[PDB]
RNA sequence: GGCCGGGAACUCAAAGGAGACUGCCAGUGAUAAACUGGAGGAAGGUGGGGAUGACGUCAAGUCAUCAUGGCCCUUACGACCAGGGCUACACACGUGCUACAAUGGCGCAUACAAAGAGAAGCGACCUCGCGAGAGCAAGCGGACCUCAUAAAGUGCGUCGUAGUCCGGAUUGGAGUCUGCAACUCGACUCCAUGAAGUCGGAAUCGCUAGUAAUCGUGGAUCAGAAUGCCACGGUGAAUACGU
RNA sequence: AGAACCUUACCUGGUCUUGACAUCCACGGAAGUUUUCAGAGAUGAGAAUGUGCCUUCGGGAACCGUGAGACAGGUGCUGCAU
């Protein structure tokens, strides 16, 4: 590889870590276990959501897990009882008396998740990748982040080569590290080959 | 002048000197010396009849080198002739714990030889 | 003597937390020792970063463990129990002692 | 790291627990340094697939057996992916 | 171009004249058994970085396996020869 | 050797030999407790314990007394 | 009466009181000759205190703890310094211009991934 | 005995700031960039070391970490179990460690580290114990106890070139712990071996400061199993005319 | 970044074929606990206790054994398909 991942080595700067719960070397493992078993059981559930981050904290005993959707309503469902039966499907998959919030992502397709989730969505749809990449490119723009970046990944089009092309637009300052650098990724299950996709998303500095 | 026939020390110290024996080492050869009230200052031949013959009484209880890796080969040889695993070792220059005899093999299968 | 120690990953978080009890715990009953910083156990691992063959780059990674040590000296009626309804700074390991 | 595999960790683990909590607590002690018995110890004989002994310590994310860390209780490949994209708290790049 | 390091004078003496000279017959980081060496020699007997180093140096390095009592005092015999 | 007490064997002959100790001497029994060591009643008994391919048969000689018997269970054989 | 300079050099923290008269000089609750003299150790703690009028009228007092003989020596000589120029300002600039006033910086390189000193390669003699 | 009052000075601990900015000065340089030195300054010229790797380069590697397209076997290369493999040598070469010793080795008194870990755990004292150690069992989920006496270093004596007091392979008796179970194929020790190795061929590798070079320390993985890896410290160098 | 079994993907032998591992259909028995006997165990042949929460009376709530089927399973192969 050549690359840093934007988000993590950001985790001591503006970049906010999304699991936060302080325990000890008995539970952690534990702990983090649970929080990939109700993680796991939350996106796969969610997978027309817009789900955007899962952050998990375990106050006392009792995670509370605040979702970040574009769609809360999905999520919250009819005076929210999504949210409940969601809950006691983490509560019971945590060991604890969980409780889910949920938080709207306004600006949603300015998400590094969603704009990674959108384009896979309608990547495997049997749709053209070039206009598909340049429509995250273009919303972008008129919605702030003044510097972003798009990168798809090998099998572009049905072939038997791989390629990949990333069509930078603005500036996207990776080497400086109170960037605010939005990025993430996915991977499209194509009936050729796999998919994946890269955004990064420069919201500005600090 | 013979504490155990071969293995004798030379013009040097009690304790260290005397490990010479190759029947004992550092840790059963001192206490062979200090049963007669040894200097450790004493060269291997300024001693005198004093303390010799209070050792050889005390010493050839012992086994010799001559004799010890030689009753050692009985044991090897009423015991371990057979099929055994560890005698099967003791047969082709071979390591008997089992270490890795591809390489390092090189004190009983010895030098290089295709 | 209420020994009272703090535990957390980031000192944002403690230095809010620990400033808490020297305050809310300190209205009538409390002679607060003060926040003690006590020196922040660091551990760190070595994770091997390619899936195969290549070795030399091992990442390194880190956590930090602040804490500190408030202890409030008189255990006040009030105190032992007004320490007591405070349950701020979700990930933070208090540990009430005596 | 098979289904194959990683079933026979938890035929393992459940199974090591009663014989561990229930007879080895029990019956060690009787073979340890109490001052054994040949007949008595037959009965630690009787049963395999329970001991401490029996570890694999696979990933708990793929089962995969190598390279684990037992504060995370994932593999090499795994902690990268559930760290730096921020999902284990406190932790950063250490650089110093 | 650098200049070549600046080195603190010898504290024994505070010469700057002796401090080079037991840094390089010097071995493996033991200076403390450096003194015991050549002051033991020194003691009781009784551009400038190119010719006198290449000079010096010859003067050390004559003393690995000689073979007698030890090269500690064979060397304060070999610079008692020397001067 | 280092166990020093109760030297071990496991089930796969105790089930078989230690069953039929005194009935006398028979065809070779099967085993798979090569990890063993000889006690000394087996005098004369022939217990064909498995090195992996087939079950080898342990001649017990008088020349034991603590040794084993996957010592005398070789399963790395070349040439 | 005592005038006080801390004194610190590689993981070393000495502290150094100093106090007019006797010129007796106490480390650790022991005098300097048993505890670091009579190697290049006894020298260079009172290469500063020389320099200047010699020890006998100024009385010390020093607890250092951490580090090695040598950092301790120089952490020592670091502390000597610190207290002495609280003592007086004349000599600001002669122990500077001696060099004792400024603190090593030089600490010891961290242990890095893939060497095998942290500045020594591993060996790759054959290609 | 910081041991206790007590002091909050100081180290130290962890939070926040200030400080270094060719800032200033002299000179060079087009006056400039920039450089050369000096001053102050703790730090001088991005003060030091980390993290950070551009488009792309090798159809580089991984289908065995995982995911995955296609392909393949579905009373089966599927699966369980026991066993034994995986460590087998007759070698060719890396990477090392051990070293090959008289800046020394052995014996005694013997001081000064940092950094880490500890709950089926670190496990102290005492006793037994030649020891792997064992029995009892305080404390510690820890700036509170243990790991853990750091060696190197210092003082004295000694070993006097002896393939040796070095060196430890190899091999034997017994152990000591872990586990159903160690011989295959665990470690280490009590005792006992005690060889090969006295610097090694062209060649080549690493290194410009706390750096090479030593010596110890801890940690990961780990029932048990470091000459390997990671991290910590101590002692601590010499050189640079230039392309 | 750590091979006595397991480990380990290899093999010898024994064994199971909706399978050790997942879900679905049906039949039973609660599971669990104490057991023995043959085998090396996987298992098989038996012997005791229990039969627990609803029981809206079925059966669920769990699990185990069995029955046919879908299916499972693969450290199987292509890293020049990714």
């Amino acid at each position: 590889g050549q690359k840093v991942h934007p988000n993590g080595i950001r985790l001591g700067i503006v970049k906010p870590w999304n699991s936060t719960w302080f325990a000890n070397t008995k539970e952690f493992a534990d702990n983090l276990d649970s929080d990939f078993k109700v993680r796991q059981y939350l996106t796969k559930e969610l997978a027309k959501a817009s789900v955007s981050r899962i952050v998990i904290e375990r106050p006392a005993k009792s995670i509370r897990v605040t979702i970040h959707t574009a769609r809360p309503g999905i999520v919250i469902g009819k005076k929210g009882e999504d949210v409940e039966k969601l809950r006691k499907v983490v509560a019971d998959i945590a060991g604890v008396p969980a409780q889910i919030n949920i938080a709207e992502v306004r600006k949603p397709e300015l998400d590094a998740k969603l704009v990674a989730d959108s384009i896979t969505s309608q990547l495997e749809r049997r749709v053209m990748f070039r206009r598909a990449m340049k429509r995250a490119v273009q919303n972008a723009m008129r919605l702030g982040a003044k510097g972003i970046k798009v990168e798809v990944s090998g099998r572009l089009g049905g072939a038997e080569i791989a390629r990949t092309e990333w069509y930078r637009e603005g500036r996207v300052p990776l080497h400086t590290l109170r960037a605010d650098i939005d990025y993430n990724t996915s991977e499209a299950h194509t009936t050729y080959g796999v998919i994946g996709v890269k955004v990064w998303i420069f919201k500005g500095e600090i | 002048a013979r504490i155990a026939g071969i293995n004798i020390p030379d013009h040097k110290h009690a304790v260290i000197a005397l490990t010479s024996i190759y029947g004992v080492g550092k840790t059963r050869s001192k206490a062979i010396l200090a049963a007669a009230g040894i200097a450790e200052d004493v060269k291997i031949s300024e001693l005198s009849e004093g303390q010799i013959d209070t050792l050889r009484d005390e010493v050839a209880k012992f086994v010799v080198e001559g004799d010890l890796r030689r009753e050692i080969s009985m044991s090897i040889k009423r015991l371990m002739d057979l099929g055994c695993y560890r005698g099967l070792r003791h047969r082709r220059g071979l390591p008997v714990r089992g270490q890795r005899t591809k390489t390092n093999a090189r004190t009983r299968k010895g030098p290089r030889k295709p | 003597r209420i020994r009272i120690r703090l535990k957390a990953f980031d000192h944002r978080l403690i230095d809010q937390a620990t400033a808490e009890i020297v305050e809310t715990a300190k209205r009538t009953g409390a002679q607060v020792r003060g926040p003690i910083p006590l020196p922040t156990r660091k551990e760190r691992f070595t994770v091997l970063i390619s899936p195969h063959v290549n070795k030399d780059a091992r990442d390194q990674y880190e956590i930090r463990t602040h804490l500190r040590l408030v202890d409030i000296v008189e255990p006040t009626e009030k105190t032992v129990d007004a320490l007591m309804r405070l349950d701020l700074a979700a990930g933070v390991d208090v540990q009430i002692s005596l | 790291a098979k289904q194959s595999m990683k079933a026979r960790e938890v035929k393992r683990v459940a199974l090591a627990d009663k014989y561990f909590a229930k007879r080895a607590e029990l019956k060690a002690i009787i073979s340890d340094v109490n001052a054994r018995w040949n007949a008595v110890l037959k009965l630690q004989t009787l049963p395999r697939d329970s001991s401490p002994s029996r570890q694999r310590n696979r990933c708990r994310q793929t089962g995969r057996p190598h390279g684990f860390l037992r504060k995370f209780g994932l593999s090499r490949i795994k902690v990268r992916e559930a760290a730096m994209r921020g999902e284990i708290p406190g932790l950063k790049k250490a650089s110093w | 171009v650098i200049g070549q390091r600046k080195i603190l004078p010898d504290p024994k003496f505070g010469s700057e004249l002796l401090a080079k000279f037991v840094n390089i017959l010097m071995v493996d980081g033991k200076k403390s058994t450096a003194e015991s060496i050549v002051y033991s020699a020194l003691e009781t007997l009784a551009r400038p970085v190119r010719r006198n180093a290449l000079a010096m140096r010859w003067i050390v390095e004559a003393a690995r396996k000689r073979g007698d009592k030890s090269m500690a005092l064979r060397l304060a015999n070999e610079l008692s020869d020397a001067a | 050797r280092s166990l020093k007490k109760g030297p071990f064997i496991d089930l796969h002959l105790l089930k078989k030999v230690e069953k039929a100790v005194e009935s006398g001497d028979k065809k070779p029994l099967r085993t798979w407790s090569r990890r063993s060591t000889i006690f000394p009643n087996m005098i004369g008994l022939t217990i064909a314990v498995h090195n992996g391919r087939q079950h080898v048969p342990v001649f017990v000689t008088d020349e034991m007394v603590g040794h084993k018997l996957g010592e005398f269970a070789p399963t790395r054989t070349y040439r | 009466n005592q005038y006080y300079g801390t004194g610190r050099r590689k993981s070393s923290a000495a502290r150094v009181f100093i106090k007019p008269g006797n010129g007796k000089i106490v480390i650790n609750q022991r005098s300097l000759e048993q505890y670091f003299g009579r190697e290049t150790a006894r020298m260079v703690v009172r290469q500063p205190l020389e320099l200047v009028d010699m020890v006998e009228k100024l009385d010390l007092y020093i607890t250092v703890k951490g580090g090695g003989i040598s950092g301790q020596a120089g952490a020592i000589r670091h502390g000597i310094t610190r207290a002495l120029m609280e003592y007086d300002e004349s000599l600001r600039s002669e122990l500077r211009k001696a060099g004792f006033v400024t603190r090593d910086a030089r600490q010891v390189e961290r242990k890095k991934v893939g060497l095998r000193k942290a500045r020594r390669r591993p060996q790759f003699s054959k290609r």
